[PDB]
RNA sequence: UAAAGAUGAGACGCGUUUUAGAGCUAGAAAUAGCAAGUUAAAAUAAGGCUAGUCCGUUAUCAACUUGAAAAAGUGGCACCGAGUCGGUGCUU
């Protein structure tokens, strides 16, 4: 008769376990309707389960997609304006000249035209492929001659300089100043000494152009380049650079000590998001000289293409392409001479046999140029005659196509400047030429700005523009047409983010002065310093830190701590040498475009007159979004009166990149009720208590949680789960959390629960690369001390897994509170101990833990230690402190005795610490699942909370289970996220009502904050109005708290509430109820249904083949001509009754069979699916029976053995296995046999258990066989695993569990995968026929499982 | 049914560059593409690849100084064929 | 300890498919020997309808009912058990 309830979720990427409480902690149980067509009406379920289902992708490929397809639609359309240019006169030399490169795909055959697309004789294109056997015969021809030539020919150089164009990286007009190599090298060591100012790179004299533009090889290059510089590392970082240009693969690791590998390589199309994941780790101050690398690289590689100087052709390109084509030629001649002379066997593999790399695999065979110096550079070596071909392969010039993947870095100003030329030599000859030059030459170099987007016409989900005029936009009339002020508006309104604190606000740019301003308080309002005479070391004070602001980070780029140590305080503060603390040896922030922008102007007075701050900010929000000169030119008229000439033009071609995540309003808007002070006033001068950002916001002293928070309020479900930040898989983990719940509501009668219980646990453990910390932590902690234990000890990322081993080393080989060395021999025989002790606070990290060799040492404190270890190893934990071994966090807990015991602002600080959920995604749950169910208004429009929403964090349930023996097993079930949010319910609720003054703090909602100090006790057995004497929260589950010295102190049977006393926890009889709830057999595990979607095949273009099991990528071609998709990508299956026809005596056979239908038939298929099966040979086709089956649906067989459909002829696992919770806590007991992490008194209690319980490992072997006997069924590899188990009875038990654990492989849902035993592989049996499924029981699910529908599918076909 | 072997960026590309009224009916009759691989596309569909590309011929020769005096001709039969397809 | 986080706009260069770049001699033929090769045109998810110098691989999605679709509806409760959920009264 109980009707309080309450709700545990866990939400995941691929899984949302839940459950739902009653008052008394029991999942309860109810007989659930079942529709369909079958015998069976109700069936009891339980009300725990988890939905299962497959990962978001980003949209980034189906953005690539996008974008290539729009460049070949406007690729295309450039040749049809020029086509149509010359089309009037091209029509009088030849009527079909358009037509014949029209069709020139098609066979001889399929032709209306002749079969030779230019002239339409054979005699004219034998003599046209004679003279001009590269086009660029043609276009040099075309540059060079006064002849009236053929219009043919000039629409083809035209055609062929428009559609491939070349890139719009350079501005304006090639000059010495941005294309000459010089120069771009020149741009390289400014930048670089930009960066290191500390060392200046001299280049005084380097001729940097005659150094790496010569015909040399790369490293020739590099080591000439390297040895003209005046002491420099060719393995440095501008070695690395160089070479970076040149187009080697440097590697990155040695000049920033990462502790993996970078290799860059600029041809690699890897380059883009290696160079991010490098900027994510080194900086981002570095994308100025990675910049600056590749355009010295681009300027390296034309001057290496156009190997031609002028003043003898107007066309540099052309003539050098015909010197790569007649070097083709001598040395292909000279190879044939030299083959045929000595190596007569080779010649038909390597100018023959297309399928090895020679030449015939480089011409027709598909190889590229290094696979062909890699085969034939042996062969070279053997042979007497080839020095001359092997100092070309050498150079990466021996037998060069023309169209290389080395022509992307040909700017447009070469393809413009031919175009220019020969419109200019044939003009006299063709009039419309002349009058249509400004025209051609505009289809060449007209280009969509980045702020207009799409030219749509209301019709896409990406475009913005907005139409001046109702034209079509041509490149001939874009500015006249398109209201590029109204467009320029949208793309600003749309391309800026808002800010997540304070939403309808916009976030500053990351190089705005205000977002400098803010990261510089924000770094120095946390530095703190000490100085003799100074011995309490406080944080600076707010004078003090504008006059630090005002003195170097308006002086130097970047501040290191020598400057404030020399400039401040050994010259204007006069000390004598004063210790920094806070800050590791260089400041991180940095006021940059302050020093860009003071660059420019060269003005102090205006950038500091702080009354001209929106031009500023206005002009650094102009040259982050915008990228177009003309509309830098056109946003900066406003302020032109400002400047000079010279400084407006350098102005704009200053670009940065970035949006910041906070807004303006957030850093000067919004103020503190009580005081009257920005965040921004807080971080100059706060006074005491320096606190920071994030003390600001998350204060309740302060009114900016209140604001922000009541800020939040954001609509429908899709934008606030839109609008959020993170990854996909977890918004799609978000979304079907708040379908559960609707229906979880649904269920219980429409009542909402009492509370909703959230915990978001992480699935981010991949690595070892905390161990890479661990090691060069002990590297660098040993070599600041000078000691002898590396030496005689070396370390690696290895051994350092033990923790008592790590703290071996991190205590250098000394006990802490006893003057003795410690044997790294005896591990097994030394003690653990917290310093502040597990009854006030969980804390097992390395911050906490000090290594001894009797646990007794400490003394006979229950509270932290003594200070006898304090004043006699104040110099070791002096030593270890700098180290930066051990914190000032862990030595004032080493002296809380020293301050004099423990106070109630560090129980409330532990309090702080273990129950806020300081991440935000968590928050933004909450706050949706709050403001979906707390819906109601009372009368003074305030919010009535009919439901509590708490979120938790992970460590406490996880303490749960570990300290009462609830113990987890990933690899037997799916069960364990149930049963993770089962015990969130639990864990929650029981706190929840034992500290009703601790709502306040993992509640959501505005509650009132009561004075933590005032609900700790002060003495031990006082306990009226107080809360504990332990501060750990998690105290009231045990039985019997534990004391540091070694007692037990025993607490009550019954926990009631302190004041009020409603029982909350009993624990005679709640343990029993979770460790009941814990070994149910049935829970509600779902598979989430999904319809494929994604591309129509695997993706390549293949040649011709004559299978008929390749549909072809177009339509009315046979795919034994041209070619097709190799395996296409199902979408759903349809299970169709239909009749076929059997034979040849054309019988009306009646079959039940399973179609699939793939991605590119869905469309046609949804359309009318009569017509789509009939036309695929199905005749007599009932409407009503057409049965969609996305994937993983679920069908029943006899002795209850499931299967989810995985394709359309493939099927899946679809059970689970109910192992007894015994067997479950001896295999976590006997497979984790060392990692325990507890006291050896008890482990050896639980190596009692283990031992005393050997045969469960037999009788797990009976659970595993049965059940695969029953719904597995796979006998061979159940008999192959029996002989394996059988072949290894007398191993270790730590071995033989942890290959159990690898045995439920066999029995687990989902595909069939490998697994290997001790010795035996065991290959996956697959389900490969859907035969036996057109005789089960189909089970249509909801998100919970618990309303189902289950249809009969033997009873479809009869009539 | 005797009618060549193309797609639709290839139909598109091989019916504009007709010089007359009666070659667009005689390339029109020549050529298709299938919309799935069982059905061929209809009439409707194909016109309107026409009337878009001989818009874009027509109106372009309009934004320079050329005589467009076919591709008026062509997109007037192409419109007037929609406008009997459409009528009904 | 908390804090980018996804999403969008513009543009190159390859690659891959067909097709054009007269193959010669010996031989009734298989086959053999020799010549030559570097480039161009077109296409680049199939396709769609609103016909744009746009859209076409993301996110969304149990079943049934009403709806063109965004959507809104449809499933008694309590005790004793538990091998994937059974039994027992109670209003129907």
């Amino acid at each position: 008769m109980d009707k309080k309830y309450s709700i545990g979720l866990d939400i995941g990427t691929n899984s949302v376990g839940w459950a739902v409480i009653t008052d008394e902690y029991k999942v309860p149980s109810k007989k659930f309707k079942v529709l369909g067509n079958t015998d069976r009406h109700s069936i009891k379920k339980n009300l725990i389960g988890a939905l299962l289902f497959d990962s978001g992708e980003t949209a980034e490929a189906t953005r690539l997609k996008r974008t290539a397809r729009r460049r070949y639609t406007r690729r295309k359309n450039r040749i049809c304006y020029l086509q149509e240019i010359f089309s009037n006169e091209m029509a009088k030399v030849d009527d079909s000249f358009f037509h014949r490169l029209e069709e020139s795909f098609l066979v001889e055959e399929d032709k209306k035209h002749e079969r030779h697309p230019i002239f339409g004789n054979i005699v004219d294109e034998v003599a046209y492929h004679e003279k001009y056997p590269t086009i660029y015969h043609l276009r040099k021809k075309l540059v060079d001659s006064t002849d009236k030539a053929d219009l043919r020919l000039i629409y083809l150089a035209l055609a062929h300089m428009i559609k491939f164009r070349g890139h719009f990286l350079i501005e304006g007009d090639l000059n010495p100043d941005n294309s000459d190599v010089d120069k771009l090298f020149i741009q390289l060591v400014q930048t670089y000494n930009q960066l290191f100012e500390e060392n200046p790179i001299n280049a005084s004299g380097v001729d940097a152009k005659a150094i790496l533009s010569a015909r040399l090889s790369k490293s020739r290059r590099l080591e000439n380049l390297i040895a003209q510089l005046p002491g420099e590392k060719k393995n440095g970082l501008f070695g690395n650079l160089i070479a970076l240009s040149l187009g080697l693969t440097p590697n990155f690791k040695s000049n920033f000590d990462l502790a993996e590998d970078a290799k860059l390589q600029l041809s690699k199309d890897t380059y883009d998001d290696d160079l991010d994941n490098l900027l994510a780790q080194i900086g981002d101050q570095y994308a100025d000289l990675f910049l600056a690398a590749k355009n010295l690289s681009d300027a390296i590689l034309l001057s290496d293409i156009l190997r031609v100087n002028t003043e003898i052709t107007k066309a540099p390109l052309s003539a050098s392409m015909i010197k790569r084509y007649d070097e083709h030629h001598q040395d292909l001649t000279l190879l044939k001479a030299l083959v045929r002379q000595q190596l007569p066997e080779k010649y038909k593999e390597i100018f023959f046999d297309q399928s090895k790399n020679g030449y015939a695999g480089y011409i027709d065979g598909g190889a590229s140029q290094e696979e062909f110096y890699k085969f034939i550079k042996p062969i070279l070596e053997k042979m007497d005659g080839t020095e001359e071909l092997l100092v070309k392969l050498n150079r990466e010039d021996l037998l060069r196509k023309q169209r290389t993947f080395d022509n992307g870095s040909i700017p447009h100003q070469i393809h413009l400047g031919e175009l220019h030329a020969i419109l200019r030599r044939q003009e006299d000859f063709y009039p419309f030429l002349k009058d249509n030059r400004e025209k051609i030459e505009k289809i060449l170099t007209f280009r969509i700005p980045y702020y207009v987007g799409p030219l749509a016409r209301g019709n896409s989900r990406f475009a913005w523009m907005t139409r001046k005029s109702e034209e079509t936009i041509t490149p001939w009339n874009f500015e006249e047409v398109v209201d590029k002020g109204a467009s320029a508006q949208s793309f600003i309104e749309r391309m800026t983010n808002f800010d997540k604190n304070l939403p309808n606000e916009k976030v500053l740019p990351k190089h705005s002065l205000l977002y400098e301003y803010f990261t510089v308080y924000n770094e120095l309002t946390k530095v703190k310093y000490v100085t003799e005479g100074m011995r309490k070391p406080a944080f600076l004070s707010g004078e003090q830190k504008k006059a630090i602001v005002d003195l170097l980070f308006k002086t130097n780029r970047k501040v290191t701590v020598k400057q404030l140590k020399e400039d401040y305080f050994k010259k204007i503060e006069c000390f004598d040498s004063v210790e920094i603390s806070g800050v590791e040896d260089r400041f991180n922030a940095s006021l940059g475009t302050y020093h860009d922008l003071l660059k420019i102007i060269k003005d102090k007075d205006f950038l500091d007159n702080e009354e001209n701050e929106d031009i500023l900010e206005d002009i650094v929000l102009t040259l982050t979004l915008f990228e177009d000169r003309e509309m830098i030119e056109e946003r900066l008229k406003t302020y032109a009166h400002l400047f000079d000439d010279k400084v407006m033009k350098q102005l704009k071609r200053r670009r940065y990149t970035g949006w910041g995540r906070l807004s303006r309003k957030l850093i000067n808007g919004i103020r503190d009720k009580q005081s009257g002070k920005t965040i921004l006033d807080f971080l100059k001068s706060d006074g005491f208590a320096n606190r920071n950002f994030m003390q600001l916001i998350h204060d309740d002293s302060l009114t900016f949680k209140e604001d922000i928070q009541k800020a939040q309020v954001s609509d429908s479900l899709h934008e606030h789960i839109a609008n959020l930040a993170g990854s996909p898989a977890i918004k799609k983990g978000i979304l079907q959390t708040v379908k559960v719940v609707d229906e979880l509501v649904k269920v219980m009668g429409r009542h909402k629960p009492e509370n909703i219980v959230i915990e978001m646990a992480r699935e981010n453990q991949t690595t070892q690369k905390n161990s890479r910390e661990r090691m060069k932590r002990i590297e660098e902690g040993i070599k600041e001390l000078g000691s002898q234990i590396l030496k005689e000890h070396p370390v690696e990322n290895t051994q350092l897994q033990n923790e008592k081993l790590y703290l071996y080393y991190l205590q250098n080989g000394r006990d802490m509170y006893v003057d003795q060395e410690l044997d790294i021999n005896r591990l097994s025989d030394y003690d653990v101990d917290h310093i502040v002790p597990q009854s006030f606070l969980k804390d097992d990290s390395i911050d906490n833990k000090v290594l001894t060799r009797s646990d007794k040492n400490r003394g006979k404190s229950d509270n932290v230690p003594s200070e006898e270890v304090v004043k006699k190893m104040k110099n070791y934990w002096r030593q270890l402190l700098n180290a930066k071994l051990i914190t000032q966090r862990k030595f004032d807990n080493l002296t809380k005795a020293e301050r004099g015991g423990l106070s109630e602002l560090d129980k409330a600080g532990f309090i702080k610490r273990q129950l806020v959920e300081t991440r935000q995604i968590t928050k933004h749950v909450a706050q949706i699942l709050d403001s979906r169910m707390n819906t109601k208004y009372d009368e003074n429009d305030k919010l009535i909370r009919e439901v509590k929403v708490i979120t938790l964090k992970s460590k406490l349930v996880s303490d749960f289970r570990k300290d009462f023996q609830f113990y987890k097993v990933r690899e037997i079930n799916n069960y364990h996220h149930a049963h993770d949010a089962y015990l969130n319910a639990v864990v929650g609720t029981a706190l929840i009502k034992k500290y009703p003054k601790l709502e306040s703090e993992f509640v959501y909602g505005d509650y009132k904050v009561y004075d933590v100090r005032k609900m700790i006790a002060k003495s031990e057995q006082e306990i009226t109005a107080k809360y504990f004497f332990y501060s750990n929260i998690m105290n009231f589950f045990k039985t019997e708290i534990t004391l540091a010295n070694g007692e037990i102190r025993k607490r009550p049977l019954i926990e009631t509430n302190g004041e009020t006393g409603e029982i909350v926890w009993d624990k005679g009889r709640d343990f029993a109820t979770v460790r009941k709830v814990l070994s149910m057999p049935q829970v509600n595990i779902v598979k989430k249904t999904e319809v494929q979607t994604g591309g129509f095949s695997k993706e390549s273009i293949l040649p011709k083949r004559n299978s008929d099991k390749l549909i072809a990528r177009k339509k009315d071609w046979d795919p034994k001509k041209y070619g097709g998709f190799d395996s296409p990508t199902v979408a759903y299956s349809v299970l169709v009754v239909a009749k076929v026809e059997k034979g040849k005596s054309k019988k009306l056979k009646s079959v039940k069979e399973l179609l699939g239908i793939t991605i590119m038939e869905r469309s046609s298929f949804e359309k009318n699916p009569i017509d789509f099966l009939e036309a695929k040979g199905y005749k007599e086709v009932k409407k009503d029976l057409i049965i969609k089956l996305p994937k993983y649906s679920l069908f029943e067989l006899e002795n209850g053995r499931k299967r989810m459909l995985a394709s359309a002829g493939e099927l899946q696992k679809g059970n689970e296995l109910a192992l007894p919770s015994k067997y479950v806590n001896f295999l976590y007991l006997a497979s984790h046999y060392e990692k325990l992490k507890g006291s050896p008194e008890d482990n050896e209690q639980k190596q009692l258990f283990v031992e005393q319980h050997k045969h469960y490992l037999d009788e797990i072997i009976e659970q595993i066989s049965e059940f695969s006997k029953r719904v597995i069924l796979a006998d061979a590899n159940l008999d192959k695993v029996l002989s394996a188990y059988n072949k290894h009875r007398d191993k270790p038990i730590r071995e033989q569990a942890e290959n159990i654990i690898h045995l439920f492989t066999l029995t687990n849902l989902g595909a069939p995968a490998a697994f290997k035993y001790f010795d035996t592989t065991i290959d996956r049996k697959r389900y490969t026929s859907t035969k036996e499924v057109l005789d089960a029981t189909l089970i249509h699910q909801s998100i919970t499982g618990l309303y189902e529908t289950r249809i009969d599918l033997s009873q479809l076909g009869g009539d | 049914d005797g009618k060549l072997v193309v797609s639709k960026a290839h139909f598109g590309n091989m019916i504009r560059n007709c010089q007359s009224v009666e070659d667009f009916k005689k390339s029109f009759e020549r050529l298709t593409y299938y919309s799935s691989e069982n059905r061929e596309s209809t009439v409707r569909q194909r016109l309107k690849i026409a009337e878009k590309e001989y818009n874009f011929k027509a109106g372009v020769k309009e934004d320079l100084e050329i005589k467009n005096t076919t591709d008026k001709e062509i997109l007037d039969y192409v419109r007037n064929e929609l406008s009997k397809i459409d009528s009904k």
